[PDB]
């Protein structure tokens, strides 16, 4: 329906640019349109955006360990959902990863699901907690009835640093109300409706101090460890943000990325973001 | 006994909008496509009450001679349920008749609020109404509604939609220049004197409208007609510093959305900064094809960190006259007063306020709250606790990357904040403001020591080589401390150097010694340790 | 760990029940209610 | 009966405002033509109920001669929506013709109430079809339209704008010679008698109303019926019609008109001013030309205080020890510069219900336009600090419903409205930092221990509103305290004046109810909390920061 009015929108300005005789300005061109993306007012940008981003596969380099084992966590029910039903299993719901902050665990989530365009919601553990008191169970169960209404979706628990730390440590006043918000999860992990494609993907740091209850096999069995990607697999990040270069490196990125291994995922992204402190800096003044 | 184009003034940039998004179907319709004609009337226009609507909307009416047909929200909300289903069609019955003509309707949002508080038959009656009648002129009768408010979010977003209301146009407060128009506007009667000032009291009205300048020229007018009887009348400027004194400030719970001119060598020195700032964002606001052509994003958040209070308000204010736009002051612990609610809808209620301002720039302070309020889990505190953490890692990222609206942002201690957000990309113009240097505070002190006369045999320099504590900010009570002795000896018996002492070591102090030290614990490390520090 | 609880209060109606213009009832009067099958009505004429 | 300029008083200073703003369109429209600016044509009166408001429009109107028509407040709403609109069009179509003309309206808060509060259906009636016939009536013929209430802010603030009502007249109280004034017409029939004083009875009544002072002279005048009650009685149809003139209301009826009547209108505090001196508090006179320094100073000097580019002195604090005649001094503060004052207190005006707890500091704000000058004063800035909150950490602030209200409008005002916050705190350790911020507070007035070996002046100046003996002792009363100011002073004189009703059914004061009294000689103002703030009134320019 909005698209009905962006080609209106940037006709209007075809005619306020100029001010056979008059009609050949009502060719529109192809910057009238960005013009018209420029002052657009999106329809998704009028409520909150759950929609599929277009993220790929081919923006980051490495992690294809992980990337066989997510192909049939949550694809092969959604593409094949007559192999499960033969023996009458259903797959498992339910990946959790665990490393250092400087890797895309977090961020290659969202490639999982817009591939076969399902939804994403990513909510964090130190996001939402229990200001006043039981403020939490009804904002975790509030999610799941939407969750498998416009299914296909998934959800993006993330942090859990915050909630699976305390099952018999602490022991105050905060540890009895911690003793509160973890059965919720813990109880909706099991009694969730498996059979709507509906899907738990957790990243959380601090891999050993995890509550018991949730490694077992039904929530989180997949024990995926994603550490820094390899000094091999360093030069196939950056084909995504820069693709024209006039000298074409790629050996002397690889030469700093096999200096040393500790040297992270996001640091040597961020030699190609210091660009326009680099080189599109001293070759604007013209 | 009409108006005219020449009768407003101040608003022009959207004026020169509104001034061809009606006159294109109005004058012809044949000349637009003369295949598809598309009219995209229901003009929304909206702002604060005073700036002119019905004003401005007669202006365009008796230029071309439409026919300007007036209704109102309450006065056609108070009358009968059927009375009102019936008038509004007795007022959309004359786009035949005047055509081509122009409906103005006033007070929708008292017509259609936000639909959260009421679950009614009779208050949906009365919007469904125009509803049946907006498909009903949709026989193009050459007639464009005019639809005037006070804000596009308190009317209901099923009548915003693209064939009803797709059209926004912001009135805002007018620059130094508007209601320096609108003062020539409102005297082209008035037979004042030539001692009369026409740029000091129009640069001083910060939150104040045409309507408010309006009561200023009679007010000041009426006290020249008191001292006078008690042809013999002459205006002067002490009538209009009489009303100075006497004005009556209406906008005051408002943002300012207006630009400055204040240039950067008002302030001394860090000229390797603003250099630094000049290479990021002033430059994608005229083309954005830099960024575009390797693919890269423009900066979302900076920095500021050091001596506290030691100028960055002005430092914000200047930023917005190298980029030619505008400038959104927000305060620096208005995220902790600010309750549940107030911290999340008032903070995004001036973000897309800034896209219809664009360009613009939005200053923030006090960013030292994200390592003290993350886990917020007590039942005291409402918004100041946990509703601030929540939503700094959306709304930062929650932009549309076609408006370009900025941050600027400023904190005062950078050890105990956590690296985890601090990485370049979102936030990567963390800077360190410095003590300012000798000839950097001089400079200040020799805009302070503008508006004050002075001899020529006092030096300032006796005092700036003994600065180990004290910044340009701290220097700022010797006009106070010093020049409280020069008032007294010349008022009580019906500017020179024997004041000087009294302010050399006692004056101000505000920079201590042990954070001192501290200030140069990252910037040592600010080319090693410059990604997590 | 707290609670807030408030109660609310309504006003159901008052009413008047006024109707009946006058300019109504004259053009109500001055009308014909439709007479049976066979009950005419005539016409007459004299004063020649 | 008609009225004209002798049968009101009191407000004369104030009638001659409203004399030259109603009397230039009316008789001179030349000068609209001279100078081509619009005139204004709706002004309006309110303050106290019982202030002779309506009778001021009745005296305006038949003195200058122009067609008066009155529209009283109930009457409109005493009929229902259909006719009162037909009335209101009536009223300003008869003006028209007969220019020129007043409109007189009365009692608009009937008409127009705050709609906010209840978003009704009648609300936006009957005061929609007012706006759309006084905002759209135009033909020059110089009429006026006089409205009336009894608070300004209780209307809808639509009507308040540019072109409909712009000029707000206040109608205050009168004062001692005003008030003598308003007996004068009512008692030209009343047959007194030769020893009612007239000057006496304007300083028995303070915060008399003139309705006040019409009430109190008939009850007084129906005491005279009641006293000569038993000398002919009422079964007789005024048989004895030769008695009747010895009726002479002498003055002691008015002083029992006083014992049984209360103030009516002060249920506030003074409007005007106090007068208390800083020769009634003994000593301190270290700091009293200090503070002529600073306040006194740029009101008297407008142009070489504000042209050298300094900020006004807008703000001055009282700290030191606590309780130690900064609570004494909350009075005597107003009567250095004479300005109007009113005092506000934590428990006092802003602990109201919601929605009132910001109208008492609108109402100073207005004191700071309509009523100019004005003085603020806030006392005891400690108990605040529980409702302002206290910042914690490095990232914290005052989350309070008042601040608001109070720090955006107290700086945005000019010095030539004359606004003075005054401060006065027991501790300035206790003291919010988020509310201090640099041109604010920049004036230190540091309060010392109170004098303790001349603090018998501070008492002989206390114990003069009660007939003492003349051989008073007053050796060492004071002098071995050390920690009780003039506020504490009040439990020893509690001690030597509590044994009146004992030993009773004589002497009355003794010298021994004053050399027995120092038994109970303690110190609550320790010396340990003054020398922590003694060496602070030479070093708070180096703290006059966040803290
Ligand atoms: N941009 C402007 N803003 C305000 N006033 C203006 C402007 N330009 C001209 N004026 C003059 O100042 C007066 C302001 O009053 P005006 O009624 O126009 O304000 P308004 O808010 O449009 O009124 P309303 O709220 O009834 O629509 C007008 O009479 C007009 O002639
Ligand atoms: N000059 C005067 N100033 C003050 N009061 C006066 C004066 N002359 C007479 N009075 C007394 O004050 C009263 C006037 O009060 P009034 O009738 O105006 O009540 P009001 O509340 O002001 O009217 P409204 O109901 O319109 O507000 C009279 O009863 C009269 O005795
Ligand atoms: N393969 C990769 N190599 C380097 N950086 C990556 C890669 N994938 C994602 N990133 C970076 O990491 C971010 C997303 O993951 P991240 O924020 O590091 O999650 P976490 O902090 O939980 O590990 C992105 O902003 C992106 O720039």
């Amino acid at each position: 329906a909005d698209i009905a009015s962006l080609c209106s929108e940037a006709a209007m300005q075809q005619i306020r640019e100029k001010m056979a005789e008059v009609l050949d300005s009502l060719g529109v061109t192809m910057d009238n349109f960005r013009f018209a993306l420029g002052n657009s007012n999106p329809s998704a940008l009028r409520e909150t955006v759950v929609e599929s981003v277009n993220v790929t596969w081919d923006d980051v380099g490495g992690l294809d360990e992980i990337k066989e084992e997510l192909k049939e966590t949550v694809e092969y029910p959604v593409l094949h959902p007559d192999q499960y039903t033969k023996f009458g299993l259903s797959p498992s719901k339910g990946v959790l990863f665990y490393g250092p902050p400087g890797t895309g665990k977090t961020l290659l989530a969202k490639a999982v699901a817009t591939e076969v365009s399902a939804n994403f919601i990513s909510v964090k553990g130190p996001e939402l907690l229990s200001m006043w008191y039981g403020e939490s169970e009804s904002n975790i169960r509030d999610i799941f009835d939407k969750a498998r209404a416009a299914a296909p979706t998934v959800v993006f628990l993330d942090q859990l640093d915050s909630i699976a730390k305390a099952r018999g440590g602490s022991l105050g006043d905060a540890g009895g109300a911690s003793d509160r918000v973890v059965n919720q999860l813990l109880t909706e992990m099991d009694g969730m409706n498996a059979k709507k494609n509906v899907f738990v993907i957790g990243a959380t740091n601090r891999p050993d101090q995890i509550d018991p209850a949730i490694l077992r096999p039904g929530r989180l069995d997949q024990l995926i460890y994603v550490p820094l990607p390899d000094e091999n697999a360093r030069l196939s990040i950056l084909n995504a943000q820069l693709r024209k270069t006039p000298l074409e490196p790629g050996l002397e990125l690889t030469a700093i990325a096999k200096a040393t291994q500790g040297f992270s995922g996001a640091d040597l992204l961020y030699i190609v973001q210091r660009a326009a402190k680099y080189a599109i800096k001293d070759s604007i003044e013209a | 006994n009409e108006v005219g184009y020449d009768d407003i003034g101040g608003c022009r940039k959207q004026m020169a909008q509104i001034r061809e998004m009606v006159e294109l179907p109005l004058r012809h319709p044949q000349l637009f496509k003369a295949i598809g004609i598309k009219p995209p009337r229901g003009v929304l226009m909206y702002g604060p009450p005073g700036t002119g609507k019905t004003l401005m909307a007669r202006a365009v009416a008796n230029e071309t001679g439409a026919f300007f047909f007036l209704i109102n929200g309450p006065e056609v909300m108070s009358k009968m349920a059927g009375e009102s289903e019936s008038n509004l069609r007795k007022a959309f019955e004359e786009a035949e008749k005047n055509a081509p003509a122009i409906i103005f309707i006033d007070e929708i949002d008292s017509i259609a609020p936000k639909r959260d508080k009421t679950n009614g038959e009779v208050e949906r009656r009365v919007v469904s109404q125009l509803l049946t009648l907006m498909d009903g002129m949709k026989a193009r009768s050459n007639v464009v509604v005019i639809a005037a408010t006070n804000r596009p979010n308190s009317i209901d977003p099923a009548l915003r939609r693209f064939g009803r209301f797709d059209r926004e146009v912001d009135i805002g407060i007018p620059d130094a220049t508007g209601r320096l128009e609108v003062l020539r506007i409102h005297t082209k009667n008035m037979k004042l004197a030539d001692d009369v000032d026409l740029e000091a009291l129009a640069a001083e009205t910060h939150g104040y409208v045409g309507a408010d300048i309006a009561s200023l020229c009679s007010e000041a007018a009426m006290q020249q007609i008191r001292e006078k009887m008690d042809d013999s009348l002459g205006v002067t400027m002490d009538n209009f510093r009489f009303a100075l004194g006497n004005s009556n400030p209406s906008a005051l719970r408002e943002t300012v959305v207006e630009s400055v001119n204040v240039t950067w060598d008002d302030v001394g020195g860090l000229d390797e900064i603003k250099e630094e700032l000049k290479e990021t964002v002033e430059y994608p606001v005229l083309h954005p094809d830099q960024y575009t052509k390797f693919g890269l994003s423009p900066s979302k958040g900076v920095l500021f960190y050091g001596p506290p209070g030691t100028g960055k308000t002005l430092l914000a204010k200047a930023v917005a006259t190298e980029v030619s736009a505008n400038f959104i002051s927000v305060k620096g612990p208005e995220l902790l007063s600010m309750w549940y609610g107030e911290s999340e809808s008032n903070i995004r209620d001036i973000f897309d306020k800034a896209r219809a301002a664009a360009p613009t720039v939005v200053f923030l302070d006090q960013l030292d709250s994200i390592a003290k309020a993350r886990g917020g889990s007590l039942g005291d505190a409402g918004g100041a606790s946990d509703r601030v953490v929540n939503q700094l890692l959306t709304e930062m990222d929650g932009m549309n990357a076609k408006k370009n609206v900025f941050v600027i942002g400023a904190t005062n201690r950078p050890d105990q904040i956590d690296p985890a957000i601090l990485r370049p990309g979102r936030l990567d113009q963390l800077i360190y403001v410095p003590l300012p240097d000798e000839n950097a505070r001089l400079s200040i002190l020799n805009a302070q020591l503008r508006k004050t006369p002075l001899e020529p045999g006092l030096e300032l320099t006796a005092i700036a080589k003994a600065t180990q504590g004290f910044s340009g900010a701290d220097l700022l009570y010797i006009v106070q401390r010093a020049a409280k002795y020069a008032i007294k000896d010349s008022i009580e018996a019906h500017i020179t150097k024997e004041h000087f002492a009294e302010a050399m070591k006692t004056a101000k102090r505000s920079v201590s010694d042990a954070e001192l030290r501290r200030y140069e614990a990252y910037s040592q490390q600010m080319k090693a340790s410059r990604g997590q520090f | 760990q707290i609670f807030v609880k408030t109660l609310t209060g309504k006003t159901i109606t008052l009413e008047v029940e006024s109707s009946d213009t006058i300019d109504n009832v004259k053009s109500k009067i001055q009308d014909k209610e439709g007479i049976p099958p066979d009950q005419q009505r005539l016409i007459f004429a004299g004063k020649q």
